[PDB]
Order: C-alpha cells, then sequence, then structure tokens
C-alpha cells in the first residue's frame, strides 16, 4: 500500500524483465561478428553518430527500464575491461536470462537455477583453461595480426584489417613499459589517436613518436627544429599577479615605473633563464603571453600553449624531459637545469587538412608511438577511432596474458556440447540449468548465421557434430578440431584461419553474464514510485 | 587517489598524517602584506618559498615518505609549490582526507596526527610494511596500505 | 514503456532503401551544376543575404537536413573541398550515382561485406591505373600552370575573365613559400588575403605586393605618400595601462597628485623616443594609440596606425620581412620595417585605404578584389579560392590527369579487363562500379544538351583502343574530343582524392542498417 505508484509481482514482473532483456538484446543483435552491420544515432539534433560497438550505442542510448539498466552497466563494464564483446556480452546477458527465465516460467525454483549457472560458470572457465591454447611457441608479430584483424571485421575498417593490423601491433610493441619490477606491462591509451577528415585510412600515418592536437602560439616564429631541445613547463607564463590578496600601496610615486617594469621582468628573467639552457621547444598548458611569444621569437623557440595534461604527460615520459610545475630548488632560487630536458629527433607542425598539427619524432629517452586517422567525414573517424582503441585494447590483452582462444565462438561449441556432458553427473535438477545454459549459450552462431544470412540451424548442426566427433574417440590429436567461418557459410578451422580471440575476453564474459543473470533472475516484484 | 606523479609504489614506507596547511601562511584573522618598497617584490616571493622549503625539509628530516592531509576547505590547502618540492624530495602525497576518516585512520596505522611543525617528530611517524596505489577498474585507482608494525584493532 | 519513450527505430532494407534514396536526392539537387557549360545557383541565406555560387560545397553547406546520411554526405562535400578546393563539383555526385548502382545488389540479397570488400579492391585499382595514366610536368614553366588554371575554373562565373585570374592565382602562391624549411618550405593559403570592395570593374582587380589595410591615418600631419617606409610593429598597445595587479595609490602632499599625472605622460614619452631611436616611419599597432604618443610621432614624422587585426599585423610583418614586436625598449634594428616598396593611403570612395607595395621579395600577399557587388564579389573570391588551392596542389605534386571523364573511362576499361579476369561473386560489383564511374561524362552530356547515348557509346567504343587514353569530352561541343589539343587538365591529387572520399562514402552509408532517434543528452 504505497502512494505514487503501484508494483507488480510474480509472473507479470519476470516476463517484463524478460521482455526487456529481449528488446536490448534486439538492439544490438546486428552488430556481431565478421558481417555484423553497424548502428547509427539520430541523436536528437542532427549530431548523428555511427557506432557498431555495443556499449558507446547502450551509453548513447537513453533507458529507463531497471534490467535494462543493469545491462547496459554491464556492458560499459566489459567496454572498461575488454573493448570487444560488447558485441557479445549483452546477447549471452540476455539469452542466459531468457532460458533460465524459461524454465522458472514454468516453476523451477530460481535459486536452484542461481546454483546450475554458477556451476556452469564454473565448469567453463576450467573447461576453457583446459581448452587453452598458448602463443608463445607461435609467432609474435604473426598471431598478434591474427588477434587484431581478427577483432577488425565486424569493423568499418576490416577490410583494411591487414593494414590496419599491422599499424597497430608496430604501435603496441613501440610502447612497451617496465612495469612493477617483474611485469613487462603495456599501457592502453598511452598511444595516441588523432583524427583527421580527409584523405583514406590508407593514408593513415603511423608516427613513431608523438602528435599534438596543438598550434604554434606565435605566426612569426619559426615551424621546424632539427634539434631535441624540449623543456616542458606547467608554470604558467603571464607577468604574475600578487596572487593571493597582496595590495600594492604607494606612499613615494617615484617607484610606480619600476614596480611596473619588474612586473614583467620576473618573467622575462624565467624566460631567459629557461633560453639560456639552450631549449628551443617548450609547451604549457598554462596560458602564454604575448610578452613570451615576442621574446621566443627573437630567440627562435618552439612555444605552444594550453596542451592538455596527459599529452605533457607523456611527452616527458617519452623525451626523458621532466614536468615542471615551477622553478625552484633544493635552494630557494629559482633556477632550470638541462638535465631537466627531454630530447627528440625533429619536432614539426605539419598541416592535414588545413588544421597545423604538432608531430615530435623519435624520442630517445623511450619510444612513443601516435596514430593519425584520415577519412572522409568525422562520423567515420571517430568511429574508427573507437575501433582502433578496442583494437589496442585487444592486443593489451594478448601481450598481458601470454594465452589466445579460437575465435568465430568455437568457445561455446565446444562448451554446450561439454556441459551437456557434465550435467548428467550433478543427478539433481539443476542439470536442467546446465543444459539451458549450454542451450541459450548456443546462441552465439545462431547470431553469426543470420547476421550472415544462411540456414542457421544447419551450420549450428554441422558445428555441434564436429565438436561432438572431438568428443568420441579420445584420441583426439587427429580428432580435436577447432573453428566456424561465416564468409563461406560454412566450418572451417579458425586455428588455421587465424580466427583468434583473447581469453580474457570469453572468460570476464562469461563470469560477467553469469553475474547479470543471477542478478536479474533473484528478481520478483517492482515498486513504482511517481516523483515528488 | 595520489597527487604524486612519478611515485605509485613505496616500500618500507613511515606514514604520517598532518593537519596544518602547506601553503602561503594565512592567519585565522585577516592580514595582508603590503606593498610599498623596492626590494619588497623579491623579498616577499624569495619568502614563502623560503617557509615551504622549511616545512618540507623538516617533513624529510623526521625521515617520512608518505604524506597524508586531511580537508581544509575553510582556507588553503596544501599549495602546488610544496606539491613540487615533495615529489622533488620523493615523497609519496595524499590531499582530501576527510575528518570523519582521521580517528578510523590512526587507529588502523597506529599514527597520532601532527598539527604544527615542531610535534612533527620521528617519534610519531608511523611505519607501515607497504602502501601504494593498486589500480583496477581499467583506471580506477585505489590505495592499499598492508602490512603494519602497530597493528591497529580496525 | 521499456526503451527510451518516443525514440523511433526502422530497420533493414528499409533503412538501406531509404539512406539510399537520400542520397540519390542528394547528388541529383547538384547534377545540373558541374561542368564547363554548368549552371549557376543561388541561395536564400537564413538571416538575410543572398549567395550565389557554382560551387557544390557552399550550395550544400546552406543545406540543412533531417535524414542524417544526407548529413553525413554534406559533410563529405565540406571535406573534399577543404582539402581540394574543387571536384566537390563532382565528388556527391559520383558517390551519389555510385550508391545508386550500389543498391542494386542489395535485392540481389547480397550481404553488404562482401560488397564493401569489392569496393576496396575496386579503389586500390582505381589509384594504381590513375597513377599509370598521369602526366608529370615542370612547375616553373609558367604558361602550362596557367594552362592548368584555366582548366580548373573554366566552370564557374570568372570563365570569362580567364586571363586575369590565371594572372592573379600564378602571381599570388608563387611569391608564397616560406623557405625556412629547407628545402621542403610549405605555402599557406591563409596569408593570401582577399579583399571585397564594390565598385570599378573584374579588370580593375590586381594583385598587389603587399597587404591591404581598410583603417586611416590617425592624424592629419602624417604623410600618406612614402617611397621607402621603415615600419615597426607593436603588438602592445602604445598607451598607459592598468596596473594588472590592483594597484592603489594615497597621495598627501599637493604636489604628488600632478606629479603622478606628469609621471604616465613621462613614460608615453620614454615609449616614444625608445621608438625614435630606430629613425622607423610607420608605427602599426592591433592595440589603441594615446593621442600623446600621437603627438611625439607627429613630432618625429611618423605615420602611426591604430587598432588592426592580428591576422593583419602578422601579414603586414610577412610583408615587409619584419618581425612583431611587443617592447619598445626591447625594439631591435632585425625588425625594422625594411622592404617596403612603396608606402601609400589612397580614396576609394568615401573610405581611405592603406597601400604597401613593390616589397623587395614579398612573401605575403592580398589580392584586391574590385567587381560589382559583394555577392558577385564573394562568387568571384570561391573561385579564386579554388583556384589558388589546385595550384597549391599542383606546386605539391607536379603530376597531371586528363580529365573530361578521359580517366574515368580509363579506369573503367581497367576495371573491365580486371573483372573478366577476376571471376567471383565479387565480380558483378567490380564491373558494377567501373559502370557507375561512367556518368561524369554523362552528366557533361545532359548539361551541354546532346545525345547522351550515343555520345556515350561512341566514347567507350573509342576507349577500348589501346593506344588512346587522352580521349574525353568537350565542354561544348559534345562531342568526342582528345583531351591533349583540347587541354583540360587537372592535378592528379584532385581526382584521387575524389575517388577516394567517394568509396568510403559509400563504404560507411552500405555499412548503416538501422535508425535511432532522441537521444536527449
Amino acid at each position: 500500500l504505497s502512494v505514487f505508484g503501484d508494483r507488480s509481482t510474480g509472473e507479470t514482473i519476470r516476463s517484463q524483465n524478460v521482455m526487456a532483456a529481449a528488446s536490448i538484446a534486439n538492439i544490438v543483435k546486428s552488430s556481431l561478428g565478421p558481417v555484423g552491420l553497424d548502428k547509427m544515432l539520430v541523436d536528437d539534433i542532427g549530431d548523428v553518430t555511427i557506432t557498431n560497438d555495443g556499449a558507446t550505442i547502450l551509453k548513447l542510448l537513453e533507458v529507463e527500464h531497471p534490467a535494462a539498466k543493469v545491462l547496459c552497466e554491464l556492458a560499459d563494464l566489459q567496454d572498461k575491461e575488454v573493448g570487444d564483446g560488447t558485441t557479445s556480452v549483452v546477447i549471452i546477458a540476455a539469452e542466459l536470462l531468457k532460458n533460465a527465465d524459461e524454465l522458472v516460467k514454468q516453476k523451477i525454483h530460481p535459486t536452484s537455477v542461481i546454483s546450475g549457472y554458477r556451476l556452469a560458470c564454473k565448469e567453463a572457465v576450467r573447461y576453457i583453461n583446459e581448452n587453452l591454447i598458448v602463443n608463445t611457441d607461435e609467432l609474435g608479430r604473426d598471431c598478434l595480426i591474427n588477434a587484431a584483424k581478427t577483432s577488425m571485421s565486424s569493423k568499418i575498417i576490416g577490410i583494411n584489417g591487414d593494414f590496419f593490423a599491422n599499424m597497430v601491433v608496430d604501435a603496441v610493441l613501440a610502447i612497451k613499459y617496465t612495469d612493477i619490477r617483474g611485469q613487462p606491462r603495456y599501457p592502453v591509451n598511452s598511444v595516441n589517436i588523432l583524427k583527421a577528415h580527409g584523405r583514406s585510412q590508407m593514408e593513415s600515418m603511423l608516427i613513431s613518436g608523438y602528435a599534438l592536437n596543438c598550434v604554434v602560439g606565435s605566426q612569426g616564429m619559426p615551424k621546424r627544429i632539427v634539434n631535441a631541445k624540449i623543456a616542458c613547463l606547467d608554470f604558467s607564463l603571464q607577468k604574475t599577479k600578487m596572487k593571493l590578496g597582496v595590495q600594492v600601496v604607494i606612499t613615494d610615486p617615484e617607484k610606480l615605473d619600476q614596480i611596473r617594469q619588474r612586473e614583467s621582468d620576473i618573467t622575462k628573467e624565467r624566460i631567459q633563464k629557461i633560453l639560456a639552457t639552450g631549449a628551443n621547444v617548450i609547451l604549457t598548458t598554462g596560458g602564454i603571453d604575448d610578452m613570451c611569444l615576442k621574446y621566443f621569437v627573437e630567440a627562435g623557440a618552439m612555444a605552444v600553449r594550453r596542451v592538455l595534461k596527459r599529452d605533457l604527460k607523456r611527452i616527458a615520459k617519452a623525451s626523458g624531459a621532466t614536468i615542471l610545475s615551477t622553478l625552484a630548488n633544493l635552494e630557494g632560487e629559482e633556477t632550470f637545469e638541462a638535465a631537466m630536458l627531454g630530447q627528440a629527433e625533429e619536432v614539426v607542425q605539419e598541416r592535414i587538412c588545413d588544421d597545423e598539427l604538432i608531430l615530435i619524432k623519435n624520442t630517445k629517452a623511450r619510444t612513443s608511438a601516435s596514430i593519425i586517422l584520415r577519412g572522409a567525414n568525422d562520423f567515420m573517424c571517430d568511429e574508427m577511432e573507437r575501433s582502433l582503441h578496442d583494437a589496442l585494447c585487444v592486443v593489451k590483452r594478448v601481450l598481458e596474458s601470454k594465452s589466445v582462444v579460437p575465435g568465430g565462438g568455437a568457445v561455446e561449441a565446444a562448451l554446450s556440447i561439454y556441459l551437456e556432458n557434465y550435467a548428467t553427473s550433478m543427478g539433481s535438477r539443476e542439470q536442467l540449468a546446465i543444459a539451458e545454459f549450454a542451450r541459450s549459450l548456443l546462441v552465439i552462431p545462431n547470431t553469426l548465421a543470420v547476421n550472415a544470412a544462411q540456414d542457421s540451424t544447419d551450420l549450428v548442426a554441422k558445428l555441434r557434430a564436429f565438436h561432438n566427433e572431438a568428443q568420441v574417440n579420445p584420441e583426439r590429436k587427429n580428432l580435436k578440431w577447432i573453428g566456424l567461418d561465416l564468409s563461406n557459410g560454412k566450418p572451417r578451422d579458425n586455428k588455421q584461419a587465424g580466427v583468434f580471440e583473447p581469453t580474457i575476453v570469453k572468460v570476464k564474459s562469461l563470469k560477467f553474464a553469469t553475474e547479470a543473470a543471477i542478478t536479474i533472475l533473484r528478481i520478483d516484484d517492482l515498486i513504482k514510485l511517481h516523483p515528488e | 587517489k595520489v597527487s604524486n606523479s612519478g611515485i605509485t609504489r613505496v616500500e618500507k614506507a613511515k606514514i604520517g598524517l598532518i593537519q596544518f596547511c602547506l601553503s602561503a601562511p594565512k592567519t585565522d584573522m585577516d592580514n595582508q602584506i603590503v606593498v610599498s618598497d623596492y626590494a619588497q617584490m623579491d623579498r616577499v616571493l624569495r619568502e614563502e618559498r623560503a617557509y615551504i622549503l622549511n616545512l618540507v625539509k623538516q617533513i624529510k628530516k623526521t625521515g617520512c615518505n608518505v604524506l597524508l592531509i586531511q580537508k581544509s576547505i575553510l582556507r588553503d590547502a596544501l599549495s602546488d609549490l610544496a606539491l613540487h618540492f615533495l615529489n622533488k624530495m620523493k615523497i609519496m602525497v595524499i590531499k582530501d582526507i576527510e575528518r570523519e576518516d582521521i580517528e578510523f585512520i590512526c587507529k588502523t596505522i597506529g599514527t597520532k596526527p601532527v598539527a604544527h611543525i615542531d610535534q612533527f617528530t620521528a617519534d610519531m611517524l608511523g611505519s607501515a610494511e607497504l602502501a601504494e596505489e593498486v589500480n583496477l577498474n581499467g583506471s580506477g585507482k585505489l590505495l592499499k596500505i598492508t602490512g603494519c608494525a602497530s597493528p591497529g584493532k580496525t | 514503456l521499456v526503451l527510451s519513450q518516443n525514440t523511433k527505430r526502422e530497420s533493414g532494407r528499409k533503412v538501406q532503401s531509404g539512406n539510399i534514396n537520400a542520397a540519390k536526392t542528394i547528388a541529383d539537387i547538384i547534377r545540373t551544376c558541374l561542368g564547363p557549360k554548368s549552371m549557376m545557383k543561388m541561395l536564400l541565406d537564413p538571416m538575410g543575404g543572398i549567395v550565389m555560387t557554382n560551387d557544390g560545397n557552399a550550395i550544400l553547406r546552406e543545406i540543412q537536413v533531417q535524414h542524417p546520411a544526407a548529413k553525413s554526405m554534406i559533410e563529405i562535400s565540406r571535406t573534399q573541398d577543404e582539402e581540394v578546393g574543387d571536384g566537390t563539383t563532382s565528388v556527391i555526385i559520383l558517390a551519389g550515382e555510385m550508391l545508386s548502382v550500389a543498391e542494386h545488389f542489395l535485392e540481389q540479397q547480397m550481404h553488404p561485406t562482401v560488397v564493401i570488400s569489392a569496393y576496396r579492391k575496386a579503389l586500390d585499382d582505381m589509384i594504381s591505373t590513375l597513377k599509370k595514366i598521369s602526366i608529370p610536368v615542370d612547375i616553373s614553366d609558367s604558361d602550362m600552370m596557367l594552362n592548368i588554371i584555366n582548366s580548373s575554373i573554366t566552370t564557374k562565373a570568372i570563365s570569362r575573365w580567364s586571363s586575369l585570374a590565371c594572372n592573379i592565382a600564378l602571381d599570388a602562391v608563387k611569391m608564397v613559400q616560406f623557405e625556412e624549411n629547407g628545402r621542403k618550405e610549405i605555402d599557406i593559403k591563409k596569408y593570401a588575403r582577399v579583399e571585397k570592395i564594390p565598385g570599378g570593374i573584374i579588370e580593375d582587380s590586381c594583385v598587389l605586393r603587399g597587404v591591404m589595410i581598410n583603417k586611416d591615418v590617425t592624424h592629419p600631419r602624417m604623410r600618406r605618400y612614402i617611397k621607402n617606409p621603415r615600419i615597426v610593429l607593436l603588438d602592445s598597445s602604445l598607451e598607459y595601462k592598468k596596473g594588472e595587479s590592483q594597484t592603489d595609490i594615497e597621495i598627501t602632499r599637493e604636489e604628488d597628485f600632478t606629479r603622478i599625472l606628469q609621471m604616465e605622460e613621462e613614460y608615453i614619452q620614454q615609449l616614444c623616443e625608445d621608438i625614435i631611436q630606430l629613425k622607423p616611419d610607420v608605427v602599426i599597432t592591433e592595440k589603441g594609440i594615446s593621442d600623446l604618443a600621437q603627438h611625439y610621432l607627429m613630432r618625429a614624422n611618423i605615420t602611426a596606425i591604430r587598432r588592426v587585426r592580428k591576422t593583419d599585423n602578422n601579414r603586414i610583418a610577412r610583408a615587409c620581412g619584419a618581425r612583431i614586436v611587443s617592447r619598445p625598449e626591447e625594439l631591435r634594428e632585425d625588425d625594422v620595417g625594411t622592404g617596403a616598396g612603396l608606402l601609400e593611403i589612397k580614396k576609394i570612395g568615401d573610405e581611405y585605404f592603406t597601400f604597401i607595395t613593390d616589397c623587395k621579395d614579398p612573401k605575403a600577399c592580398t589580392i584586391l578584389l574590385r567587381g560589382a557587388s559583394k555577392e558577385i564579389l564573394s562568387e568571384v573570391e570561391r573561385n579564386l579560392q579554388d583556384a589558388m588551392q589546385v595550384c597549391r596542389n599542383v606546386l605539391l605534386d607536379p603530376q597531371l590527369v586528363p580529365g573530361g571523364g578521359a580517366s574515368e573511362m580509363a579506369v573503367a576499361h581497367a576495371l573491365t579487363e580486371k573483372s573478366k579476369a577476376m571471376t567471383g561473386v565479387e565480380q558483378w560489383p567490380y564491373r558494377a562500379v567501373a559502370q557507375a564511374l561512367e556518368v561524369i561524362p554523362r552528366t557533361l552530356i545532359q548539361n551541354c544538351g546532346a545525345s547522351t547515348i550515343r555520345l556515350l557509346t561512341s566514347l567507350r567504343a573509342k576507349h577500348t583502343q589501346e593506344n588512346c587514353e587522352t580521349w574525353g569530352v568537350n565542354g561544348e561541343t559534345g562531342t568526342l574530343v582528345d583531351m591533349k589539343e583540347l587541354g583540360i587538365w587537372e592535378p592528379l591529387a584532385v581526382k584521387l582524392q575524389t575517388y577516394k572520399t567517394a568509396v568510403e562514402t559509400a563504404v560507411l552509408l552500405l555499412r548503416i542498417d538501422d535508425i535511432v532517434s532522441g537521444h536527449k543528452k
């Protein structure tokens, strides 16, 4: 008996939640797999956004029903953890929820289903770790290209997949980083991505260094420096304030002029101290005043203003320069040291699409990687940068975990039958949940085929037949195989075909899907409240 | 989250929690520097630098390497210049500690706070086996301090 | 309620057909605008003015849309224009017809992705073929450059002024080269300012070896005519200025007030003799100028101009080679305005202007456009923009291509050969692309007004002959003409970016399959 809203219980709300989950599934059901077809959103005012990556779609799609919000947040988390599988994980969650409900829709007690699901997830991850493929023996760049171009289909760039994979692997190997003293961690998002409409991705270029989306401050100031004198400076450049409250009171007028004089001479001497070091390149997130600009021109150095903090931090990491929030010393006097300087072979501002952007090539301290995109419109460019970010994510996963999974749905292809066999072991009722888990998880090949528009039942049956054969005659070195394809509409060996996915993708995907199913299935009543 | 750019993990760290702000001295009651003369400009600038320098130098002289600073929304918080010194001297640093958390923290890591320069002494600097910033959430970063020689009951 | 409460959705073949329809319409509304026989289009802007121009980019830029793919095409046009200047007279048309043939394979139930792969192979082969059929050309030889410009402009209103236009563009572009990049100097098209002044005739417009300032002498005394002026660029204001640090003064003795009043006067003076110590002649600033400093400079017989736009300051500096200065005490003779062949202030009629001509080796220059009225002048300057853009593209690439659709037909039969050697399902899309290319010459024909079918057949059959690839379509005769003697030539990069963006448009649109509205964020 609650004001400002009714309540729904039992079958009604269960069916409602399944209905919402199926809706969300069908929202993205058409954007997965090497024949996935991307989505696009007329926002409300024309600023459209083409994208096939599911998490982006979910974030940009307003949602009101609770369970759908749950799925959206799950997709966002998955993106924060893998990069793709938002192609997949939402579908997995929805399908598992659907079949679990179908069991419950009869009578079956939910907690039994939950326990069965938990067992299913644990069994599945164990079987995957018995199904793993190790890349260490395999050629590094080879499998990296494979995983990349595997992710590259279902995207705008899958056609140029070969070139794009080459570029991506080069960048990621160039962004090596020594971690906690025992880990070669590779930072995603460390590589810099800039979009620039114009030429095709054919002409999109990899930068053996770092690239700036900034401009030269003073037109008279030069354009290219073949020398590596690069200094960073957080400390802004203005004729300084008194900066807290310091009122200036005059009882002897004879000194106002000299006061004003040093009001700029302070910045003048700071600049001269900087330049006497011989630094020819300066960057600054803070403001840059014309006073400094003209001094720099007379010195002929390089100056950039209003640069984003992350970019300059990356600059310090690459060139080996030191981020400097100010000028100071262990002693009070403000000095500057050449040791603070970073180096790079040549720094150029260049005109791409009549917009001058600043390039930094071959920092000697630490190799950096940046990528420039070229395309027709801003829509294609930013959707492809989303794609590339996913690419770098998956390659990072591959390097971090020397372990790979055969792509194209071999995962659930094996999993369905293996869990089917394992189900009879339990003997309880929960093997019914196990079997439904398997059958639902069989959705990925179904969606693959339908988006590829051929007889899906026959492909799925052939897949299951091959895997079941792989579960007969345990001499499976010549009887264990793995694979599935779409372009020819018939099975293959993805291991030979190079269709690979990182293990963590499927692992974390199944785990999060199981958690989502547990959360939503335990629902049996919503109670609404009209707002204040 | 941390506020130092460069320090992420510290080993055998000695912890100290400090309440008084690290910035230009601003009195409880209204105050203001008057400028009327010649050397006043550089004397000021040099001397707030010297004051912050004395602060940080004493902090190091105690041997601490991990800094804890509470909220001071009423007035200046930790100044940027002091952050520069600390990062120069390689000290782990944290801003924005909620006043309600202070009792819990001092119970746990076993470290009574310090609210004036003089009382800050190696006697009170707490010690913990390890303290650093874990990285989860992809980039959602969190602080852990595992192992303390003074086992708090919390 | 489940999804978003008033967000529409649409799916599948309906969406594909709708997007194809939108693209076809976009192409159609411009198909008449291409060719030397072209039409002339004028626009009603939202806020009152009148805009008339052949250039497709502006035409589309003055279009708002509701269907999204149309907006995508709009952006595509604007990008191609930005990068190359023209071709937008053709790019969207080519993209639309590309899509129109493309859709014919959708009801073949042919899934889009394979067609996309076919398109990518098509682009690769087209690029290769065009590179095979280029002609390198000298860049120094002036009259060939003029011919190129005439070719690239004889589609818009300036055609009848071809000689003047080509001379203008060549002069402007040639003299803009910042050689400070070693042998990798770059020209820039933001120092080539364009000024529209009404009155006069097109014939009166000319290249001024310098800059144009729409300002006037501040005081009567400064001479309006000087042979060899010296120029100083003061970025800073020349007057007394706020003490930035909220300073205050508390005087007690009587003389003090008048004394501080004298002090700012003295500061102004200080700046003045600091300037005059360098024996300048011309004072320029983006900021204001004190009338007292104006007095002192007058006493030194020095011309002063106040409050000029910063870009204008930069262009003046590049004109007289001097560098801008913001500190008079730090003024250096290295920034003396040497290299001004003549300083003058004329009257265009009810308005003073500033002429700084006859520089030694001017690197900056602005073009003086003098025509009939501001809208025609705007059309003229748009055409000039396109011309000088393609000229710079040539100075980046000395490779040329025979236009008039000739290159298109070469590509056509080349892809036809590749297709008949390239059996497979993708074959049909490949030759479909080939056939879709043929429509640029077609549109040329209709805009001419000749027998499109018979002319096109004669063209294609002619171009099965390997001995000749230079056979194209004349704009006016509507007859097959080998391009060499006709001379309509174009820079390679133009047509490159053309096809390249075209197939990008194709892939981007063909991957689309669903619509979602009402994001509200």
